[PDB]
DNA sequence: TCGGATGTATATATCTGACACGTGCCTGGAGACTAGGGAGTAATCCCCTTGGCGGTTAAAACGCGGGGGACAGCGCGTACGTGCGTTTAAGCGGTGCTAGAGCTGTCTACGACCAATTGAGCGGCCTCGGCACCGGGATTCTCGA
DNA sequence: TCGAGAATCCCGGTGCCGAGGCCGCTCAATTGGTCGTAGACAGCTCTAGCACCGCTTAAACGCACGTACGCGCTGTCCCCCGCGTTTTAACCGCCAAGGGGATTACTCCCTAGTCTCCAGGCACGTGTCAGATATATACATCCGA
């Protein structure tokens, strides 16, 4: 089934909470769309690499190892999920 | 006759497996031949680093009056030491969190 | 109009196109009359390289023009 | 019907932990984190040693390659202490 | 008559509370749907392991937190308290990203 | 007098240059730069292919690993054109004998 | 028992880069236990394509400034003006290259 | 009366002239002396090939030029025209070099 | 040996001018000198480590390139 | 400058699922022996590094006048934080089902290895044309009135 | 608005050195043949990923109100910029001496490969206590007065 309009699932309070953890105090009213765009770009890159990796292995299920390798390839290594 | 077996780790007085490290070095496609002294050095270095991190994390855990170690304690131990922080500058730890800092300007008058 | 195009072999060949003719159809006609594939060659008029989607009307190429023809050898 | 064998660094990490803090346990996720850390450091050092051996038109990796790789990778005090530990371990092994 | 806090107190309270904890902040199902829709463009009829989704969520959240920290520093540098889009743009430009 | 031989990519680079731009020279510094560029790209692709082969517990390097590494390293249009060129070259080599 | 005339492997594929040298470098470079019979051809083709592209752009840059030879400045200008090539060589500095001629708009004189 | 340019013209002229060319900008001998003095600490009685000094000079100049560009952007972001040390500090902090 | 003073003020001004700066304050020079010293310290330490391992007495152009590449600052055109 | 209301930290019962430990066993590590090539060591050659002296001339250093930019203070109006009532879907607990991951046999086509040999590529020479340099005139700007 | 000085570019003539091409030869890529095993294909078993249905309640949404902060404007003072004069040391050319990098030959010994044997580490099952919840209470902190 084709999905559409899911970028709006990232609600404004969630971005507010992330900023609060980051240490911000006051937020302007135009930040949310920019944050959505940035997150979209990052996810596109990582998912592209992971799908290439799972394609090479002649599989059809994306495994955690593919995500770990894709993240490591860009110098953003992640600890706690194997490998 | 034959003598009783003694592990190489026991000879070197270590707690990490020398033979396994030797096998991994041989099968990892690093060089044509592997000397007989590299595994001991590598095992010693790995043991030292592990002991350092574990001691710091255990201190942090005992600070928060708890008996076990959870990833937050590891993150606190790593991020509060200069050289360890520099060694792991591009690594994210799951379930870690952040360091509680607030800029001085934002504080109330 | 009529154009004269010289190649790297020192030979000049006449060419009959219109000012609004794009380089795609000109290349196709040159291939028909010579056998040279359209994508293997590239042309200079007055020190400027042509564009496949462009024509000679915007490129200001008229009758009795002199163009330089240089090979682009590519493939496997 | 039993599964295959998966290698890990479990026993040695637990032994070292009991050696340092005798009355402290550890949970599973921190354990996986430590396993990944050990593997990553091992890979970094081994790769540096292999490149160093290649540069010099030599076909074997010895203790000197490991020592120089350790000096190149780690910061100052960690490098000094690790070098001391490694040379002590190698000498003790060779003596017996 | 009703007791109201002056503007700024609850912000600091939230800062402390959310810097004391470790749990995830973005909800699960919207993130999963977003991941599936994004991945749809590369190969149709794909399937995912749950740990893969969890790893993606953790990495993305860490990246966003670091970016917001740098953005706050940039905003503070110019005698301001409120962050604005140009701060995000400048931080991303300096970090070395297109 | 005894002198050790040194290998380089100078002659092939010059052949390509004369193939694309018939009348154009090149100085020594540019040739050194091109040599370094070729060596760097070769190392990157070979290392990526080796790691990829090691992940799937296989002991051989084939054309599939090279294709996947090329698709992973380069940006979009360059990747597409390079993949096309490589496949054409392999087909032409296999056909002839 | 008459051996035939030797033909280079590069000639069969219609290439210019050396297939045999690349095959030897792959075998002796400690990458895997065994190397297939198709990897060197692919690698040679890819390297040839990249070199040809960069050389074409640099030659255009050199011709622009009324010169018949290529110098490092022309290579730097060719690389830094194409977005994909600039992305590829993101963290590489070229000796005797220089910088692109830009000026921030605010610094320009008023009126 | 002597003919003087308004403050600012010669700066732009120097900008154009210096980013049109491709030479080195620091005198060779003082740089060589500095390199030798820096290296003296780690090991005594060292010797240097000329190409090594040249490579070090080129790398240092490229690094400094890039840092100055980032500093200028930081300075402009705050509605100023003059660069100041705090801009350099902020650029280095964001880049991830300073701890 | 105060050789750090050999980096004259006009040289720093020229570097900034090529970088694109129009106005310079009066305290940039000390910061520039410190930054340059730190960078040179790191690179030369790595190069000397390589040279010492190679069992030699003169640093070569090659190990400078190796040290630069180790820090993700590759350099082209010096026999790499 | 005090005082009331709110949020946060502190003390106690309690019950559940994860951590620590005991077993069997089987596969990986150790003991003993050979044989062969990689690496240590000594001697030799000569190239490139360091060191010194004279000049000359461009670049660095110093002083001065002044205009433009950095910075503090004021006023205004608007965008954002706080609180409250209503609406929405996320989260949890089950029940089905099957597509596909993971393991086992076997069998052949593909890559490593060896001996003979010949042509591609590298080092040394040399010759001349493209580019660097110098002097002069036309052009394009900037600043004061 | 307009015109006198400076700085830049276009053109022509001259000379030098490194870029492009030619020879000779030695080492490495070809050709032809054999052998062993890595992986490709077929078959089977069982797990976990996807789909659905119901209920509860916590979170997201929308609205009203007030206030503190972002931004423009003015004024002042001082500190870099552009220019002229004096001082200095960087660069170029040339000459001497010798240390250490780069080869070449010789020899001993450290490591890969093979066979036999056995005990260390991993999968599986079981129990109990460290900690997460819930409840109550005491204390620190903020905003008008």
């Amino acid at each position: 089934k084709v999905l559409r309009d899911n970028i709006q699932g990232i609600t404004k309070p969630a971005i507010r909470r992330l900023a609060r953890r980051g240490g911000v105090k006051r937020i302007s009213g135009l930040i949310y769309e920019e944050t959505r765009g940035v997150l979209k770009v990052f996810l596109e890159n990582v998912i592209r690499d992971a799908v290439t990796y799972t394609e090479h292995a002649k599989r059809k299920t994306v495994t955690a190892m593919d995500v770990v390798y894709a993240l490591k390839r860009q110098g953003r290594t992640l600890y706690g999920f194997g490998g | 006759t034959r003598a009783k077996a003694k592990t190489r780790s026991s000879r070197a007085g270590l707690q990490f497996p020398v033979g396994r490290v030797h096998r991994l070095l041989r099968k990892g496609n690093y060089a044509e031949r592997v000397g007989a002294g590299a595994p001991v050095y590598l095992a010693a270095v790995l043991e030292y680093l592990t002991a350092e991190i574990l001691e710091l994390a255990g201190n942090a855990a005992r600070d928060n009056k708890k008996t076990r170690i959870i990833p937050r304690h590891l993150q606190l131990a790593v991020r509060n030491d200069e050289e360890l922080n520099k060694l792991l500058g591009r690594v994210t730890i799951a379930q870690g969190g952040v360091l509680p800092n607030i800029q001085s300007v934002l504080l109330p008058k | 109009m009529q154009i004269f195009v010289k190649t790297l072999t020192g030979k000049t060949i006449t060419l009959e196109v219109e000012p609004s003719d794009t380089i795609e159809n000109v290349k196709a006609k040159i291939q028909d009359k010579e056998g040279i594939p359209p994508d293997q060659q590239r042309l200079i008029f007055a020190g400027k390289q042509l564009e496949d989607g462009r024509t000679l009307s915007d490129y200001n190429i008229q009758k009795e023009s002199t163009l330089h023809l240089v090979l682009r050898l590519r493939g496997c | 019907r039993r599964k295959t064998r998966k290698e890990s660094y479990a026993i040695y990490v637990y032994k070292v932990l009991k050696q340092v803090h005798p009355d402290t346990g550890i949970s599973s996720k921190a354990m996986s984190i430590m396993n990944s850390f050990v593997n990553d450091v091992f890979e970094r050092i081994a790769g540096e040693a292999s490149r160093l051996a290649h540069y010099n038109k030599r076909s074997t990796i010895t203790s000197r390659e490991i020592q120089t790789a350790v000096r190149l990778l780690l910061p100052g005090e960690l490098a000094k202490h690790a070098v001391s530990e490694g040379t002590k371990a190698v000498t003790c092994y060779t003596s017996a | 008559k009703p007791h109201r806090y002056r503007p700024g107190t609850v912000a600091l309270r939230e800062i402390r509370r959310y810097q004391k904890s470790t749990e995830l902040l973005i909800r699960k199902l919207p993130f999963q749907r977003l991941v599936r829709e994004i991945a749809q463009d590369f190969k149709t009829d794909l399937r995912f392991q749950s740990s893969a989704v969890m790893a993606l969520q953790e990495a993305s959240e860490a990246y966003l937190v670091a970016l917001f920290e740098d953005t706050n520093l940039c905003a503070i540098h110019a005698k301001r308290v409120t962050i604005m889009p140009k701060d995000i743009q400048l931080a991303r430009r300096i970090r070395g990203e297109r």
